[PDB]
């Protein structure tokens, strides 16, 4: 996350580390023996990392749990990222303390100018390279539709949704993928993509949770 | 992973943001075997490395300090003894390599 600061230990309780040997996604924990990340960080051997501070050590708040099962999503498609969702079931299920616990599905897409939390474990340095062992935050507002596009130019869809700041220099990044953009206790973003990091007329760009509620419902009561 | 070539010149870096990022190839080509997918081959690596270049650079491989022109076709143009590509190597007023070539740039050095 670059522009962001520190979270805290554990203050993001619903906060998780996609692992397979090392941090390469972010994921928020929606209950008991689930989690919601990003398309594109579908692989082969995820090992779920819940509770966690300092990602590189240790601190017996951790619970590693393996993936039972990694769902995707249909109209997922790799080229235009539009539909970038997955879907992870624990082999088990955590406790849920106070530092593990689970965020909450929206109901209603959020409107613009909302302030979100959007958080990972990604780079803090725009341009070059600086990736954290603790886990960093940052307070953003959404973009309209209409600036959205404003920038990418028949990019964006019915789906993914900008959120940062338009002069830039604060956005979400490499390593945050599949990272929780929440809103008031509701995980309204799934970080996605964007060009670059951080630079003027680029901002961020994060999936909209709110079209894949019922989607949800079925792969959980089901697979 | 197993990256689905042995270089790559045009090489895009998806927009995604996992860590590390994850890039395709583009490379005209002859349909060889042409990997998992073909239109190019269409296969995705995700790791540290998308792979050396199938021809070098003036700028030998590595600049940390690249200029560069995004558009098209400029593409850009950025230590010690130059290499086999350069063409216009000299020191200058310190101690005792700019070269017209275009392309994307490839890594930096530090």
């Amino acid at each position: 996350i670059v522009g962001g600061y520190t979270c805290g230990a554990n203050t993001v309780p619903y906060q998780v580390s996609l692992n397979s040997g090392y941090h390469f996604c972010g994921g928020s924990l929606i209950n008991s023996q689930w989690v919601v990340s990003a398309a594109h960080c579908y692989k082969s051997g995820i090992q779920v990392r819940l509770g966690e501070d300092n990602i590189n050590v240790v601190e017996g708040n951790e619970q590693f749990i393996s993936a039972s099962k990694s769902i995707v999503h249909p109209s997922y498609n790799s080229n235009t990222l539009n539909n970038d969702i997955m879907l992870i079931k624990l082999k088990s299920a955590a406790s849920l303390n106070s530092r593990v616990a689970s965020i909450s599905l929206p109901t209603s897409c959020a409107s613009a100018g909302t302030q979100c939390l959007i958080s990972g474990w990604g780079n803090t340095k725009s341009s070059g390279t600086s990736y954290p062992d603790v886990l960093k935050c940052l307070k953003a507002p959404i973009l309209s539709d209409s600036s959205c596009k404003s920038a990418y130019p028949g990019q964006i869809t019915s789906n993914m949704f900008c959120a940062g700041y338009l002069e830039g220099g604060k956005d979400s990044c490499q390593g945050d993928s599949g990272g929780p953009v929440v809103c008031s206790g509701k995980l309204q973003g799934i970080v996605s993509w964007g060009s670059g990091c951080a630079q003027k007329n680029k901002p961020g760009v994060y999936t909209k949770v709110c079209n894949y509620v019922s989607w949800i419902k079925q792969t959980i009561a089901s697979n | 992973m197993e990256r689905p070539w042995k270089c790559c010149d045009n090489i895009k870096r998806l927009p995604t943001k996992p860590d590390p990022p994850q890039w395709r190839c583009n490379d005209e080509l002859e349909p060889s075997q042409c990997c998992k997918s073909c239109r190019i081959c269409e296969d995705i690596y995700w790791g540290a490395d998308p792979g050396p270049f199938c021809t070098p650079r003036p700028w030998g491989d590595c600049c940390d300090k690249a200029f560069c022109n995004k558009m098209n076709p400029p593409t850009c143009r950025c230590v010690k003894e130059c290499a086999d590509a350069c063409k216009d190597c000299q020191r200058v007023e310190s101690s005792e390599c700019k070269d017209r070539f275009t392309g994307h740039p490839g890594p930096v050095c530090k």
